[PDB]
RNA sequence: GACCAGGCG
């Protein structure tokens, strides 16, 4: 060997293959933002557990009415009716939260 | 479907454009004591690229003289 | 008077002909490929093909 | 007023782009087609390429250490392998060529 | 010599030549003898030489002018620079430059993404700042938001308060009370705030419950003074004459204002032309469009290049892009449209409608193998057979 | 890899004298004053020894018989 | 390092240099073609 | 240049035809000599370039004198078909006859050639102006009269003598060139090239034995021009905080397109450009034509001002989409700054030249700056390509026939007559149909002498 | 050929030794640059790197050059005053053919340069026939298995655009897949041959 | 004000039969082969033309002077 | 033969 060889790639099959590191965004952190072609208000985060990534969106239009995005549900369910899903059904239970 | 479509279809991957017999490709360097119709050409790839000629009365004498030199000298 | 693909056309009409048995019209130097005698009969005057024109 | 001392300026450049000497009196372009350059000359790569065994491989068989460099290739290891050499160079418009 | 002379010898050696000639010949003969006393033998050579220059730069017949004018038109487009200033000057107008403009342009879009008009002034109101400025204010659309110094909501009380800058209010032409007697006539009644400096906006809708903002919006966003589309006017001076520039198109209505010089006026939108003034000025204007938008970048490119083009977009009396559902999706050929793009769909419908191809273009030749009809293709030539070597 | 025998520009020979310019130089000595006293006055010989490697002798270890 | 967008895209945004890439991501040593921007290299100072 | 070839690796094809009639149509429609026009803009394409105008420049200069040997030389490396000098014109010390490169360049022009025009490089324009008075009055000067007055700035050809005048790009250059124009359109295509190559080995001979370089003491100015820089700079960068300041307190009317704070950066934008344009006059002023740089910027050959003006003076403010630099963090471009500042240094302003180096800051702003060069070259040829695809899939099938008319395939007339006049753009005079004062002072010329 | 500051090039002509200039101080240049390629790309690191390199050979010590902490070029333009040549980093030279020295001095100094593995050895390339295709019996594809190179579409429309119809016969269809078909007239399908 | 005053259009004019029929045997063409405008456009409303008849157009251009373009009315 | 990755103009 060279002494001068710094390490850190594989051998596969009398290759050698080195791992490049991806720039992705961060695992769990809420981002804002805002599009022109409505005046949404779309806020993003990306949910990670044991390799699984989830999208969920909430943000309001010209309704005024909270929506909330959430995989497998084509319909944007309303913000109150999936808060109460979840219980605290009682009106100040979610101005309180 | 696939295979009528697209930049690799059969229209515009094929019909349309299609791989040549006679030709040649190599880097360029200026030379500037040859007039602006002429181009300088390799030795390899003049020896390689071919014209075929049709013998008449005027030309059997050069042709039977290349005949002679056979493929690996230069007029051959 | 003739346009220049018309003059193409009939060079190359002429230069096929030569390659194939056709005499020369003119005394040329020996060595000439055919296409160049097509140029010189052209250049001389003398080709007789004619173009027919609408 | 300050809260912290940069260390050494010189240093937020990368690998091969600190190979440029004088790299602040270039255009931007030029520095990168240089950088990007740097990774393709012919030098003695490594010490033991006469028993490895590779597809394609080039040595140059007078390597030489450049005269006017930067403290950084030193300190990393460059001089050790090297690739290039010096030429007495004049600048003269010659018969075209 | 005598000029009489010199015109009837132009119309009697050079009838064949062009107008312009014609007429550029006759005016520099007269400039150029003026100052030199010319004898007639020199004028008879010169239009002798000028007949035999423009008799030699004709067109041969079979040339293929189509693609030269595509590719002259194509390929200036791969050196093409941007500069985008965005200068927040009213004399610099926002307005699209460029590659994306000549796209905008050939495909033919249905409303530009920068629409604006140039208006012109008539005899009166041209040389005054006034006069022009009110001229631009009666074009203007104003807003009530447009006018307002500052404004407040009141969702504890679901009402709406609105202040105005009086320096608009009171020369926007309406006034304060003039706004609440037409919503007296227009929308629903009104709450009748009227207060001057104070207004209350405070809808049906907008009771002490619930329902705000549903119609206070609206009442902002009232259409008055001024027609609709435009949502700017700028006043400027290009040497001894006032001009107008505006946001958006309204030409139809922008020709009926009293004051605007309709000989002149134009805008950028090219269908609004087609519509108004028919198919003959949208040729005019797109040439002129893609003239001035190709100058302004430094290139240089012939006239003659860009008149086929224009001339081939507006054949069948409208205009229509060149492109997928444009002037390529009216040609006959089933294979030089399948060749293009969305084959399999142009191939299933020429199947379905039992299509025949005449093999009379140039890329189905190309396909097959056989000559093509474009250049040396054309010409066909005899022989003589009975020759003897002379 | 070794000392080349010529200066490329001149064709001086330069390929005898490297080592003793190496030792004198790693002995404390003023540089310049050892390249004048070899006797190589032009630039173009003193590059040839400014500025080489000697690696031919960490490349003798691995052998390919 | 490596950015996961599409390489045919314009991406006007993304390609851009940053204010916070000072110290983090050499500003030089970047491919020519379309992959311009979204190849990146560390810098000498930077620190996983 | 029709190629758009450049010799640092690039690469190319080569075909060849096989059939007698393919060879043929190659040797009468596909010559390189019959290209030299092109059809875009009716103007030459093939011509000088590079040393091709710096040689000319340096052969038709004012003062420039030539012994014998290198007469004889050059004339016989050109290939020029001549058995006898002409006449000398001056003798220097010890009697040795001298040769004017204005006759020497003579010997290469057709002997009826006759045309006047100005170049690039006329500074006084009160002294071209006599000499069109002294040809406007007697339309064949005595050729005295005409070398008592001679300069750089007018060219003057009399009978194939070149009278007055320099070669410059608008000589021979692409795009520009005027005697070439002349040549292709009077006497015919193999003229043309034989007048171009011997120009070229001309030329290439004149700057090979010349001597030609350049240094790194070509952008040295004198400390006064250094200190007027300082000032202007100084200057320009205090009359900004005023502004700043006025935006802080009010007290600034804005400009009815946008809001308060487009207006102060259009304002500032506008100061700093007209302080770099500022900067970059004195510099152009105190470098004479001497130096070679600005011989080979003046002249066409190669750069232009700008390039001077950075490498001698401040790069100037950089700016990405016509917007000064904002990307960052929150409120300010580096960490190096107070958040919350709008001082002309603070967002992309360089103070600094090329050769006086550039401090961290300016590095990263230039780095800034540069990165939109390369994306835009990347992003632009897509839908360029895209949209002359369509164009040439739209326009391919029509012709030209024997009525001259254009017609679709179909049969529909789309041209009752090609342009409107039936002129081929190549075979135009720059677009115009017919050039009739070139005609009438041609044929004046001809008769009256 | 190449340096690290971004010029790169091609070798152009090979000289022999005796018809290169030589400096009155007895140098002869060992590459020659056209002067033509430096005001536009601005790289004045490379002027400066060869008035270092010139002052380091003849001082018999390494100059550093690390960025923003290098040694400024006022204080190298002053030592090689010392030492005896000229601070502009010019030289008087002769001309190797005439044998008399040329009319100006001349920039001339030590550059690092490198070579890249682009050789033209390993892009030459020439085909006149060989292996086809399969599937559609037209020539293969790649320099390493003797393939063609493409005609591409622009290429016919730029043949079209000539006009030379003869030309696009040969080179799309006769140096290309060729066949002849037997078809039935009377309806129009494709007969078969036993 | 009449649409012709206009800058960017030029005066167009109807043709009568014996000129329809002089212009196309001209050219040899049938009535298929020119140009076509729609009946409903403002210069044709102006005219006042029928479907079929030919509207001959006098156009002002750098090139040339004057140039004649021709069209045929369809609804 | 098709995919993937990296380079050249
Ligand atoms: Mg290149
Ligand atoms: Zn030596
Ligand atoms: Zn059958």
């Amino acid at each position: 060997e060279d002494p001068k060889d710094p390490g850190g790639y594989f051998i596969i099959n009398g290759s050698e293959r080195v791992i490049v590191s991806i720039e992705d965004i961060a695992p769990n952190r809420t981002l804002v933002e805002k599009d022109e072609r409505q005046e949404k208000y779309i806020a993003k985060v990306f949910s990670y557990r044991h390799g699984y990534r989830a999208l969920v969106a909430v943000e309001r239009r010209k309704d005024g009415i909270l929506y909330v995005d959430i995989p497998n549900v084509p319909k944007p369910v309303k913000f109150v009716y999936v808060m109460r899903a979840l219980g605290l059904e009682r009106d100040k239970d979610i101005v309180e939260a | 479907a696939q295979r009528l479509k697209g930049k690799e279809g059969r229209f515009r991957g094929n019909l349309s454009g299609k791989r040549v017999n006679f030709s040649a490709r190599t880097v360029i360097s200026p030379d500037p004591m040859i007039s602006i119709n002429e181009v300088g050409v390799p030795v390899e790839v003049a020896m390689e690229l071919t014209v075929p000629e049709k013998v008449t009365e005027f030309n059997i004498e050069r042709l039977r003289k290349m005949v002679l030199n056979g493929p690996d000298k230069y007029p051959g | 008077k003739y346009t220049r693909f018309e003059k193409a056309r009939i060079i190359g009409a002429r230069a096929l002909q030569i390659s194939m048995g056709a005499p020369v019209l003119i005394d040329v130097p020996p060595g000439i490929t055919p296409l160049e005698a097509a140029i010189l009969e052209f250049e001389k005057g003398v080709i007789p093909i004619t173009v027919i024109r609408p | 007023e300050h809260t912290h001392l940069e260390l050494m300026p010189a240093a937020i450049l990368g690998l091969p782009a600190s190979l440029v000497p004088y790299p602040e009196h270039n255009a931007a372009p030029r520095n990168t087609y240089g950088a990007g350059m740097a990774k393709q000359s012919l030098g003695l790569g490594w010490a033991n390429f006469r028993i490895r065994v590779d597809t394609r491989g080039h040595l140059l068989h007078y390597p030489q250490i450049p005269l006017v460099n930067s403290r950084i290739m030193k300190a990393v290891g460059y001089e050790d392998r090297p690739a290039g050499q010096n030429f007495v160079v004049a600048v003269l418009a010659y018969q075209g060529y | 010599v005598s000029l009489s002379t010199i015109k009837s010898l132009i119309e009697k050696k050079g009838a064949n030549l062009p107008e312009n000639v014609k007429s550029e010949l006759y005016e520099k003969l007269k400039k150029y003898n003026e100052k030199y006393k010319l004898t007639k033998a020199e004028i008879e050579a010169i239009i002798d030489d000028v007949v035999k220059e423009y008799e030699r730069a004709l067109v041969e017949p079979g040339e293929p002018v189509g693609t030269v004018a595509a590719q002259s038109i194509g390929e200036p487009s791969t050196q093409m620079t941007l500069n985008t200033f965005h200068y927040a000057g009213v004399a610099e107008i926002n307005v699209t430059l460029g590659l994306p403009r000549i796209i905008e342009i050939v495909d033919a879009r249905k409303n530009p993404s920068t629409p604006m008009m140039t208006v012109y002034l008539d005899e009166e109101h041209r040389y005054d700042r006034a006069k022009a400025e009110e001229v631009a204010r009666r074009i203007e659309g104003t807003t009530l938001e447009n006018l307002a110094r500052s404004t407040t909501l009141d969702l504890i009380n679901f009402e709406f308060i609105v202040e105005i800058d009086p320096e608009r209010l009171e020369r926007s032409g309406l006034t304060m009370e003039k706004v609440v007697k037409k919503l007296e006539s227009s929308f629903k009644s009104a709450e009748f705030e009227v207060d001057g400096y104070t207004l209350i906006v405070r809808p049906k809708k907008a009771d002490k419950i619930s329902d705000l903002r549903r119609f206070a919006e609206k009442i902002k966003k009232h259409r008055l003074k001024g027609l609709s589309g435009v949502g700017k006017t700028i006043v400027r001076k290009e040497g001894d004459e006032y001009v107008i520039y505006t946001e958006g198109s309204n030409f139809k209505q922008v020709l009926k204002v009293p004051g605007v010089d309709p000989t002149r006026t134009r805008t950028n939108n090219i269908h609004e032309i087609a519509e108004v003034l028919g198919i003959e000025a949208a040729r005019n204007a797109i040439i002129d469009e893609i003239v001035s938008t190709m100058q302004e970048q430094g290139l240089e490119v012939d006239i003659r290049h860009i008149m086929l083009v224009a001339d081939m977009m507006t054949l069948d009396g409208i205009v229509r892009p060149i492109g997928r559902h444009g002037v390529v999706g009216e040609k006959s050929s089933v294979l030089a449209r399948a060749a293009f793009e969305i084959t399999v769909q142009h191939l299933f419908e020429a199947a379905e409608k039992g299509e025949v191809d005449n093999l009379n273009g140039v890329i189905e030749n190309v396909l097959i193998g056989q000559p093509v009809p474009v250049g040396t293709g054309m010409v066909k030539l005899t022989m003589k057979l009975p020759l003897r070597p002379q | 890899m070794i000392v080349p025998v010529r200066c490329f520009t001149c064709g001086k020979v330069i390929g005898d004298k490297y080592y003793e310019f190496k030792r004198r130089v790693e002995a404390g000595e003023d540089p310049e004053k050892v390249l004048d006293d070899l006797g190589l006055e032009r630039y173009c010989c003193r590059r040839m020894l400014l500025s080489h490697v000697e690696l031919i002798d960490d490349i003798m270890h691995y052998r390919v018989y | 390092v490596t950015s996961p967008l599409d390489r045919e895209q314009p991406h006007f945004e993304a390609r851009d240099l940053h204010g916070t890439h000072w110290g983090r991501i050499c500003p030089t040593e970047t491919p020519e073609g379309p992959n311009c921007g979204l190849v990146k290299n560390l810098a000498l100072m930077a620190q996983i | 240049p029709p190629y758009n070839a450049d010799f640092d690796g690039d690469e190319m094809n080569l075909h060849v035809p096989q059939t007698e009639e393919a060879q043929a149509e190659a040797r009468i429609l596909m010559e390189v000599q019959n290209h030299i026009i092109s059809p875009r803009y009716g103007g030459p394409i093939i011509g000088g370039i590079q040393d091709h105008i710096s040689g000319g420049y340096l052969l038709t200069r004012e003062g420039a004198y030539f012994t014998r040997d290198e007469v004889e030389q050059m004339l016989m490396f050109a290939g020029v078909d001549i058995t006898e000098l002409p006449e000398p014109d001056k003798y220097d010390e010890n009697g040795n006859p001298l040769w004017s490169g204005k006759t020497i360049f003579s010997l290469l022009l057709p002997e009826d050639l006759t045309v006047w025009y100005r170049n690039k490089l006329c500074d006084e324009p009160e002294r071209c102006e006599a000499l069109e008075k002294l040809i406007e009055e007697k339309l064949m000067p005595d050729p005295e009269e005409v070398r008592k007055l001679a300069y750089d700035g007018f060219v003057y050809i009399q009978n194939g003598k070149l009278l007055s005048g320099a070669i410059d790009k608008k000589a021979y250059g692409r795009e520009d060139g005027i005697i070439l124009d002349l040549i292709v359109r009077e006497y015919g295509v193999e003229r043309a090239r034989q007048f171009l190559d011997q120009v070229t080995k001309l030329t290439i001979w004149v700057i090979t034995h010349k001597g030609f370089t350049t240094g790194i003491d070509d952008e040295d100015l004198p400390e006064e021009a250094r200190d007027r820089i300082r000032e202007i700079i100084r200057e320009a960068e205090e009359r900004v905080n005023k502004l700043i300041e006025a935006y802080k307190r009010g007290e600034l009317e804005p400009l009815p397109g946008k809001s308060l704070e487009d207006t102060l950066e259009s304002l500032i934008m506008a100061v700093l450009a007209e302080a770099r344009d500022n900067a970059g006059a004195v510099a152009e002023k105190y470098l004479g034509m001497d130096n070679h740089t600005v011989i080979m910027a003046k002249t066409g050959a190669r750069g232009k001002i700008l390039n001077i003006t950075q490498m001698a003076a401040l790069l100037g403010q950089q700016s990405i989409r016509g917007k000064r630099l904002y990307r960052g963090f929150r409120g300010r471009v580096l960490s190096h700054f107070k958040p919350g500042d709008l001082g002309a240094r603070a967002k992309g302003f360089v103070v600094n030249s090329y050769k006086s180096g550039l401090t961290p800051q300016e590095y990263f702003f230039h780095a800034m700056g540069g990165r939109e060069g390369l994306v835009d070259t990347a992003v632009r040829t897509a839908q360029s390509g895209y949209m002359q695809r369509r164009l040439i899939n739209a326009l391919q099938d029509l012709k030209v026939e024997y009525d001259g008319t254009v017609r679709s395939p179909e049969g529909i007339i789309v041209q009752f007559k090609y342009g409107e006049d039936g002129v081929d753009p190549m075979k135009s005079w720059r677009g115009k149909t017919v050039d009739v004062d070139r005609i009438i002072v041609r044929t004046l010329l001809k008769m009256r002498g | 050929f190449a340096s690290r500051h971004g010029q790169k090039g091609v070798i152009g002509l090979i000289v022999p030794q005796e018809d290169m200039p030589w400096t009155e101080s007895g140098i002869v240049p060992d590459l020659i640059v056209n002067p033509h390629g430096i005001p536009s790309r601005m790289t004045v690191g490379q002027l400066i790197e060869a008035i270092g390199g010139k002052v380091a050979s003849l001082k018999g010590r390494r100059v550093d050059g690390t960025a923003f902490i290098g040694e400024p070029e006022e204080k190298l333009r002053k030592e090689l005053e010392e030492l005896g040549f000229k601070h502009t980093g010019r030289e008087i030279m002769y001309d190797g053919i005439t044998g008399k020295r040329l009319e100006a001095d001349i920039f001339i100094g030590v550059i690092y340069y490198q070579r890249l593995h682009h050789m033209v050895a390993d892009k030459i390339h020439a085909r006149s026939r060989g292996p086809v295709q399969v599937l559609t019996k037209q020539p293969t594809e790649g320099r390493a298995r003797e393939g063609g190179l493409r005609f591409g579409e622009m290429e016919r429309d730029v043949l079209v655009g000539h006009g030379a119809a003869m030309l696009l016969i040969e080179r799309l269809l006769e140096e290309s897949d060729k066949t002849e078909v037997w078809v039935c007239e009377n309806c129009g399908h494709i007969a078969l041959e036993d | 004000f009449s649409i012709f005053d206009h800058v960017l259009v030029p005066e167009h004019r109807v043709l009568s039969e014996e000129e329809k029929k002089a212009l196309l045997e001209k050219y040899k063409i049938t009535l298929a082969q020119l140009p076509q405008i729609k009946a409903s456009d403002p210069a044709v409303k102006a005219l006042g033309a029928k479907p079929g008849d030919v509207i001959e157009i006098k156009r002002k251009s750098p090139t040339a002077g004057v140039y004649y373009y021709y069209r045929v009315v369809v609804e």
